[PDB]
Parts: structure tokens; sequence; C-alpha cells
RNA sequence: GUAAGAAGCCCGGCUCGCUGGCGUGGAGCCGGGGUGGAAUGCGAGUGCCUAGUGGGCCACUUUUGGUAAGCAGAACUGGC
RNA sequence: UAUAGGGGCGAAAGACUAAUCGAACCAUCUAGUAGCUGGUUCCCUCCGAAGUUUCCCUCAGGAUAGCUGGCGCUCUCGCCC
RNA sequence: CGGCUACCCACCCGACCCGUCUUGAAACACGGACCAAGGAGUCUAACACGUGCGCGAGUCGGGGGCUCGCACGAAAGCCGCCGUGGCGCAAUGAAGGUGAAGGCCGGCGCGCUCGCCGGCCGAGGUGGGAUCCCGAGGCCUCUCCAGUCCGCCGAGGGGCACCACCGGCCCGUCUCGCCCGCCGCGCCGGGGAGGUGGAGCACGAGCGCACGUGUUAGGACCCGAAAGAUGGUGAACUAUG
RNA sequence: AGGCUAAAUACCGGCACGAGACCGAUAGUCAACAAGUACCGUAAGGGAAAGUUGAAAAGAACUUUGAAGAGAGAGUUCAA
């Protein structure tokens, strides 16, 4: 015997993307040449989030990918999303901002090209940025994906503000018992 | 896709996924919700919290018809009229607003949200709540009850 | 229809397998279950901090940055 | 029964439902039956038009849909008599007749 | 019928034709062009065998 | 037979009386009104009655 | 069980309806200054889903009932 | 020839009622029910337990924690501390 | 001449008969005489989660209509003045109902535990935080001047996701308070400041399809009872007239 | 508190009819065949097994043992 080390070295990564996307597949042969041959850690992140799944890749809205470029020193960055953009009915008034993403919907180029900007892919920002110089890596809202309001310790216990599973959000319908101080307890 | 199934590789083991001495027989505890108050009360209480027991005013031949009013926010007040209207009328080009007839696209109630742009309009909706009826005010636009 | 009643044989070692690490304790502690008059004391103290100790504390500034 | 943190499941069947099934096979066939009876009906008609009656304008009866307008059903004779003609009279012409439809 | 990706297709209604997710795609032109190799490390291809 | 009729209500200059006039209160004063629509009505026969 | 440092020191100032002889105490906030603070070993943190399990037994030592048991019942560690 | 199944008949044994009777036979409801026995079909690789807490007309069973596996994710390395 | 072999035989050593209940199986525990074929976790609904795809604050034609009567056509295609509707975009109350914007500066009213006015910005702040940017200085063959170019950087800047905390806002209640409004002056509305309950907001992430796993209802992994109900057939043996 | 009436709709019986990511004789209806037939029970009722020569019967003439079954020669055909 050797190691009475318990065994759990083999990390729970994931290797080759599990899509069987030709055009996601290419940019994972692109760009892990990228990290490999180059030595810059944009190019590891940009490397892990092509991996990454389809839940883990959350859409950028356009108000956020334009307050985080309104921030002090990221004019002429670029703003580079991996994951898709959504273009968003709140904001009225878009900057001239340059844009790398992958699959940007039709409205958001609409008025991105309206507002007069340029948008590239993967391959246009490898030919102009290979190290990524100048550019901003952005990420989308993973905790406001509605699923994350059902994980908690509880639904009920210590408070535990976690929104129990129930089907039809009125009276009578999970109210009654341990929810109000007159029947029975209260959490 | 039984081949794809996990039946088709659980194939050649003997207890076949549920154990040799457990041995899943027919319907351990009960069926369905069995027990809500006597032996699955740890699940019950702890994960549905509230299931057992009355709360409310007991409400016959309810229709879901009367109490019908959808709700619209200051954000996406705008985009009920094409934006071209809103540009035109943000060309500088006299004391003159357009009309936004929120019936017009289905919505009855005009609720309070933040970020409304300085342009003067004239809302015209069922229902208003004072927050909203405060930023109309506040843009300077004014606010009109329909029937 | 006798069995073994209670036990607390192999537990540690269960317990061990993952291992009993503490609880984490992050920074600025959860404030909640304190003295109500200390905590009403401190919202108005936090919030006219907020709106008072701009001019001053900009010329205290000014000033330690003109001595050093 | 139970389990982890799931939803409490009431389905509605511990009534013997396997015997009264009646399902959609023959929707296709169906829609052929209802194709071939409008072309039969308009073969079998006349210059007269198909859909043949005219029907009026008339507006929903909740605070839900009063806004909308819906293709009712009859012209309420009232208004019939204010067109100036007599009432089965409309019925040859293709002009429906409610009488039950107050103004 | 499906229009270009200028225009949208005028017979069907609401369909513009799809999103394209690699502009330009020939893998050895990208790599053997001048703006990657001018920022590559080196092509290291020494074996470094097991010694005894 | 549909033909959704589609009003415009075009452009207009805002006027006064109106932003200053058609606030949130007067739905919450004209329900309170309906609501007490009848006992002020009782409490009108009341103070005849008492004479 | 706790401690064996930057979440820590030290200085200076602002705010407080709390406290009150006292610009007093206590907290918070801001700005500034100097990380080399027992030994040894290691990559850690975190989320979801959930199977099987809910009949145990033996051994050193400590032990309860019994005359005693290859008996019944416990503790620490290992094994089956 | 009469009496038919919770019915008949019995000098009474709960006997007989078509080789069945302390409730006949045949079909259907019916693939009834079972916390209880028996079986549960190809290979290789990797990881790998529990027979314990609490509650239950619970003590051959379940829910709950604990143990396990899978899916990942967020950081750390490579170049006098 | 070489040859492993499911051929046969010799010899040495190891070698108890399999399946399962079981703390314990070779058991004097049960099932198996031998052989061929059949024989057991399927399908639907519903939910949860992970995964892949498309569209994206939307999405879905699954119900209809449209095309000439053509095998494959019970297909496929189209509708959009068929989006009616589902799910989501807004929660909260038992209900009547109500329903999420603040920050920075200038001024006034006693700047009084207090409200109003004017301008601008716009989802606050604290500690970490991948990445990005700037950069002292450092290094490339005679001495001067050179530019890209080269790479390490002490340190500093803005800071994604997310974590932890504080502050803010909405709704229900409770407490303390004064002011305003007037389709009509009232047991009428609106408002303020605190502490609490909420499945909340605090720039939205769903919807549809398919696959996997798990759970539940269904005959539901397969076989299994003593029973119960409905409706009928029997006195040819036997019992008694 | 009197009455009539097409349409759209349900249909595992019947009458024909067309197809099938269905089973291929221990399967598929119990019934691919003299199947509700043979058979069991007094009766209600229960209820099977059983497809395949060859292209064409060309089914082995004739001889020769044996009482015949059966055989040995011979012959048919691509094959007995
Ligand atoms: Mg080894
Ligand atoms: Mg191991
Ligand atoms: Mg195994
Ligand atoms: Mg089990
Ligand atoms: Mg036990
Ligand atoms: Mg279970
Ligand atoms: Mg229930
Ligand atoms: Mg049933
Ligand atoms: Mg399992
Ligand atoms: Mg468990
Ligand atoms: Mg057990
Ligand atoms: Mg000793
Ligand atoms: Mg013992
Ligand atoms: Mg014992
Ligand atoms: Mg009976
Ligand atoms: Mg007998
Ligand atoms: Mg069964
Ligand atoms: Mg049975
Ligand atoms: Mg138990
Ligand atoms: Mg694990
Ligand atoms: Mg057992
Ligand atoms: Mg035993
Ligand atoms: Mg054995
Ligand atoms: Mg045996
Ligand atoms: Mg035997
Ligand atoms: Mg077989
Ligand atoms: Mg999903
Ligand atoms: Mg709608
Ligand atoms: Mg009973
Ligand atoms: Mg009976
Ligand atoms: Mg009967
Ligand atoms: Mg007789
Ligand atoms: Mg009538
Ligand atoms: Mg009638
Ligand atoms: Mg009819
Ligand atoms: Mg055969
Ligand atoms: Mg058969
Ligand atoms: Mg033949
Ligand atoms: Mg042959």
């Amino acid at each position: 015997g050797v190691d009475i080390r318990h065994n759990k070295d083999r990390k729970v990564r994931r290797k080759e993307p599990k899509s069987q996307d030709i055009y996601l597949r290419l940019l994972v042969k692109l760009y892990r040449f990228l990290a490999r041959r180059t030595n810059s850690t944009f190019n590891q992140v940009v490397l892990k989030r092509l991996f990454m799944s389809r839940t883990n890749r959350p859409p950028l809205s356009l108000s956020r990918m334009i307050r985080k470029m309104k921030l002090p020193g990221r004019e002429n960055k670029t703003a580079v999303v991996v994951g898709t953009i959504t273009d968003d009915v709140r904001v009225q008034e878009v900057p001239k901002l340059k844009v790398c993403a992958l699959r940007v919907t039709s409205r958001a180029r609409s008025r991105i090209l309206r507002a007069g900007g340029k948008i590239l892919t993967f391959d246009q920002l490898a030919l102009d940025s290979p190290k990524g110089c100048g550019t901003v890596l952005l990420s989308g809202p993973r905790k406001g994906r509605e699923v994350y309001r059902h994980f908690g310790k509880a639904p009920g216990t210590p408070h535990s503000h976690t929104k129990p599973y129930v089907r039809s959000k009125g009276r009578k319908f999970e109210r009654a018992r341990g929810r109000r101080a007159s029947r029975g307890y209260k959490n | 896709p039984s081949r794809l199934r996990k039946t088709r590789k659980l194939r050649g083991h003997v207890s076949h996924g549920h154990g040799r001495i457990g041995k899943h027989r027919k319907h351990p505890g009960g069926r369905g919700n069995a027990g809500g108050l006597h032996h699955h009360r740890i699940n019950f209480d702890k994960y549905h919290p509230g299931y057992f027991g009355k709360v409310g005013m007991k409400h016959y031949h309810l229709k879901r018809n009367q109490s019908f009013c959808p709700t619209v926010n200051l954000d996406k007040l705008w985009t009920l009229v094409s934006e071209q209207t809103r540009v035109n009328a943000a060309k500088n080009k006299t004391g003159a607003a357009p009309i936004i007839d929120v019936v017009r696209s289905g919505y009855y109630k005009v609720l309070g949200k933040g970020k409304l742009p300085k342009q003067p309009v004239i809302v015209k909706a069922k229902f208003f709540s004072r927050r909203a009826e405060e930023k109309i005010k506040s843009v300077g636009g004014a606010c009109v009850l329909v029937a | 229809a006798k069995s073994k009643n209670h036990t607390t044989h192999n537990q540690s070692r269960k317990w061990h397998r993952n291992g009993i690490k503490k609880p984490r304790s992050q920074r600025y502690e959860s404030l909640k279950g304190v003295d109500p008059k200390f905590l009403r004391n401190m919202r108005f103290a936090k919030k006219h901090n907020k709106k008072g100790l701009k001019k001053m504390q900009a010329n205290n500034a000014k000033a330690m940055s003109a001595r050093a | 029964a139970p389990s982890r943190n799931g939803m409490v499941l009431k389905p509605h069947f511990h009534k013997d439902w396997q015997r009264r099934v009646a399902t959609w096979f023959n929707q296709p066939a169906r829609k052929i039956r209802r194709r071939k009876a409008r072309q039969a009906k308009a073969r079998r008609i006349a210059p007269r038009p198909a859909s043949g009656p005219i029907r009026p304008i008339v507006r929903c009866p909740t605070v839900r849909y009063h806004t909308k307008v819906r293709a009712g059903r009859g012209f309420s004779l009232e208004e019939l008599r204010v067109a100036g003609i007599h009432k089965k009279v409309a019925r040859t012409i293709g002009i429906s007749v409610d009488p039950r439809r107050r103004n | 019928l499906y229009g270009t990706w200028r225009k949208a297709a005028s017979l069907k209604s609401n369909y513009n034709l799809p999103m394209h997710k690699m502009i330009n795609t020939d893998l050895s032109r990208i790599l053997k062009s001048p703006e990657i190799q001018r920022a590559l490390r080196a092509p290291r291809k020494k074996i470094h065998r097991r010694v005894l | 037979p549909v033909r959704n009729v589609y009003k415009k209500e075009k452009a207009r200059v805002i006027t006064e009386e109106e932003k200053n006039f058609k606030a949130f209160a007067s739905l919450r004063m004209a329900r309170a009104n309906a609501r007490l629509f009848g006992i002020r009505a009782k409490r009108a026969k009341e103070a005849a009655e008492q004479d």
C-alpha cells in the first residue's frame, strides 16, 4: 500500500466542451492555441469560458454593459463578453463602444449600429488583439438565474428567505401552518 | 432512447440498482402524500411550511375576470409607442407632448419605477400609483384618467 | 425481538471524512441581535457621517497633504 | 413516498383513466373532411359567398375585454328596422337576425 | 423568400437570416497571418525524454 | 367584420389645471366617497329625526 | 477550548438623537504610516442533484446486570 | 316432486349441499392488496459506503440528518518571501 | 523444423457447489436431474435539477384556417388585422386595496431630532476579488544620438462574476408624531420618523424543444395470497318431507 | 311548468376498404391448419396441439429375401 490519503485527485473540470457545435469547436481550437502560445491569462479565461456550459455563460444586458464601460478609464477599451448580448428596453441612449461577443441578438446589433458602433466576433478579436490588450472582460448575472432563489438551508426554519416550491401563488396554497403565529407556530 | 437509458447498462447486476437488502417492493411509505401529519412531518414541515390549515375569507364563485389589472412600468412606458415619436417630440419642437395610451397596448395600471427622461408626455390609464404620478409631474408631463 | 438500542461507535470516523472544519467567520460579522438602543444610535451615526463628513474631512485631507 | 425539496404532487389519475382515453389520431383526417365540407359547401351554394351571413360589430362584456371588438351574431331588430327592411327578408338577403339583442 | 442579412424576408413575415458565428474562418490563414505570429512565444520542440 | 379601429390623439400642448389637479388623490377620494355614500345618507336621516 | 498578527498595530481628524461634570465614554466613518511575526505538512473554498444505508459483530483497555457464558448492555480506537 | 348459498336441509356431528363446506361452484370487478419470501439477463475503467441522531400505533418499515457518487464553478501555481 | 492451441494423457502444488437472506454459508439453511426457446425497471402525465440547441424581454402554434384530387403527403410549408391564450416581465395583503430612485452641489425656512426650492448625475457604499490599464527602475558588441522593438516590474489606478456586511425602496402590522390636499370640508383622503413579518426591488432571463437522473399516480420491475362485491348454474351422490 | 329541428360531434359491433420504423408459428386474436373444432364438466362454463417434399409427383417400375412390416439391388431428379 502507498497512500493512506484518500483518492480525490481527479478534478471535475471540463476538458472538452460538451457541445457538438462546429463553430464552438473551431473557437476552442484557436483559443487553446493562443492560451498555450501567448502566455496571457486573458486567453486562459476566454478559453475556460468557451468550455463553460449553457447555464454559466449567462446573457449580458446592454444597460449593464454600458454601465461597466462608463467607469473611469475604459472608453477606448473594448468590452469583451463571452456569452450573448440582449438588447435592453430600459435605457434610451447608447454610446459608441466596441463589443466583441458571441451571438448578439438582432435588435441589439440594430441599436448598436444605430449608435454607430462596431461589433466583432472572436476571430476578428484574435486578429486584432491576440494578448487581448485594451480589452475589458465582462460577466453575466449568474445568481440572478431564478433557480438560485430556491437554494438555501431550508425553505422555512431560521427564516430561510428561500421561496418554497408550489403551484400557484395564491391563498390556500402553503400559507397556514408555520407561516403565521395564530396557526401553530412561526418558523 | 433505450440505448442511452441507464437500464440497458444495468444488466448483469443482480439487484438492478436498488440494493439487495432494501429490495424496492411496491410502496414502502404509502402512496402519494401519506402521513402528512403522522410520519412524514419532518419532510412536510422543513420542506413545505404552511401546508395544513385555513387562512382567509372564503370567496365563492370567483372570477379571474373582474380583478384583471395588469401593470406597466415607467421603464416600459416608452416602448408602447414607436421611438420615432419620442425622437421627434424630443427634438426641441415646441411645448407640445405626445399622448401614450396604455389601454391600447392592454395595460390598465401604471406603476412607478425609476429613470423617466425629462421629455414631457401625457399618459392615459385607468389607475395610477402616486409614485408614477409624482414622476410624471416631476418630468413635467401630466396625468390623465379614462373610463 | 430485541435490538441494539443506542451507540456512538463508528461516528468519529464518519465525522472526520470531509473534516470537522470551522464555521468560516468572514469579515464584518452579522450585526443582528445587538442592543437596539445602540443600533438606533449607530444608524443615525452612519447617515450623518455620510451627510456632514464631506467638507471638514476634505479640509483635513488637504491639511495633512500640505504637512506631508 | 416523498423525498428532498420537491413540489407537492396531486395528479388526477386514481380514476381508471386508461379505459376512457380518446386520442387525436384522426385529426388530419378531420382536417381533410372539413376542407372537403367547405369546398362542397362552396360548390353547392351558388354565387352566394362562403361564410354567407354578415355579422355585426360587437364589444365584449368584461372589465377585461371591453376595449376590444368582436364579430357578433345578429343585427338586433331595432337596428334592422332602422335599416328599413323586413325581418325574414333579411334572412333571405343574408343579413343575420338575432332578436334577443338589445341596444 | 429568405432575404439577405441586410433586408428582411418579404414572403416569410418575421424571419431574418441567422446570425453568423465566426466571420472568416480559415484557421490556417488566421494562424499564419502576421498579427498572431508577432505575439507567439517560440516553437519549443526538444523532447527531453526519461534519463536513466 | 373586426377592423379594430385605432385612434391617434396625435399631439397637444400641455396646459395647466390638469397637471396641477389630476393627482392620485382623486381616485382615493372618489373610492371612499363611493364606499361611504350610504352611511352619510343614514346620518342625514338621523339628524332629521333628532329634530 | 482559545491565542500564536495586515481583518493586525499606531497616528490624526469628522458624525452621533446613545452615554454624560468635562471635545466624557463607546461605536461608526475618513485619511496617513511601517507585513520578516512558533514547528511541520499540504492546493483550498463553494453550490446543486441523489443512490444505497436506517437487523450488526469481534478484539486491547475501561466498564454496568449476572455465579458465568461463544450472555445481555456502554465508552475510545482498529478490524470483519 | 319441493326446498339454492349467508341460503337450503340437519334424531345436532358446524355434518351434508356433485371427490370442495366453520359459508358450494362458474365468470367478472381483477394484472385486486401486501411494510412479506423468490428472481431480477453484455464487458471494461474509475470512485466507493452504512447498519448511527430525531420523529412516527414506529421496533422486519419510512421521513430526516450523517456517510457516497456525479455535475461543475470560483480562486491558487509555474519566474529576503 | 516451429506451433499456441477449448484434443487427450501423465506429474507437482494449490484447490469444498453455485444463487441469496444473513454479523456469519462448504454447511446437517433453502432452490437447482439434464437440455433448447420464452422470461423481468417499459409507457404516459406531472414536477425538480443538470445538459445541448434556437430565439431573446420576450417566447410558443401544440387549436384552427390557407395550397390541385398525386406514392413517400396522417409528411412538409405558410398565417401575425389568427398571440385569444399559456409561462415570464411585480410583489404583497385574509381582504377592501396598495404597489419598488436615489446620489452630488447651491439656497431658504430657528439647517430645529425639520421640510421646501434650484441645477447636474444616476441604481449607493465598505472589504476581498480573475482580468485590464499606468509605471519608477532593470537589461540587449567602441564611444554620442536614435526609434519601433524586447521583457521583468516594486508600486499605483478603474474593477466583472460572486461572497460578507451596512445603507436605501415597496407591501402588511405595531409605536410615536405633526402637516398638506378639497367634484366638496367628513367617524374624507394624502403624507412623515422609527422596530418588525414577506416566497420582494436594488438594470431584467425566461420560453420552447430534446436528452439524462430522481420522485409520485397509474396493473408500473415480474409472480404470489386467506378475503369482498355483482350476476348466474346445480338436490344424478347426500340431508328431509 | 306544451312541442319540433340539419350541422360541427362519439363509434373496439357490422359492411367492404387502404396503409404500417408492428409479430413472424412457444410471437401475433385462443383460432396462419376441418377453431370456438377435437375434448373436460350434469351445467353455468372451461378450451388445445397442429405451417414448410420437390421446379415438376417425376411418390421409387422391375428384380430379389422375408408370412408381412422391413430390406438389398435397380430407377426419379441437381439432391433422396
Ligand atoms: Mg502499489
Ligand atoms: Mg479505493
Ligand atoms: Mg457492483
Ligand atoms: Mg428501499
Ligand atoms: Mg438496530
Ligand atoms: Mg425513499
Ligand atoms: Mg394534499
Ligand atoms: Mg384503481
Ligand atoms: Mg438508486
Ligand atoms: Mg438519505
Ligand atoms: Mg431493515
Ligand atoms: Mg497496562
Ligand atoms: Mg456483546
Ligand atoms: Mg444477541
Ligand atoms: Mg357468501
Ligand atoms: Mg362433499
Ligand atoms: Mg403484478
Ligand atoms: Mg391475483
Ligand atoms: Mg425504527
Ligand atoms: Mg462530493
Ligand atoms: Mg428478511
Ligand atoms: Mg441468525
Ligand atoms: Mg453461498
Ligand atoms: Mg440449498
Ligand atoms: Mg431439490
Ligand atoms: Mg433466451
Ligand atoms: Mg433546462
Ligand atoms: Mg394577451
Ligand atoms: Mg373489508
Ligand atoms: Mg358474498
Ligand atoms: Mg346473489
Ligand atoms: Mg335425487
Ligand atoms: Mg319551450
Ligand atoms: Mg321544451
Ligand atoms: Mg347532429
Ligand atoms: Mg419453427
Ligand atoms: Mg395461441
Ligand atoms: Mg411443389
Ligand atoms: Mg445442392
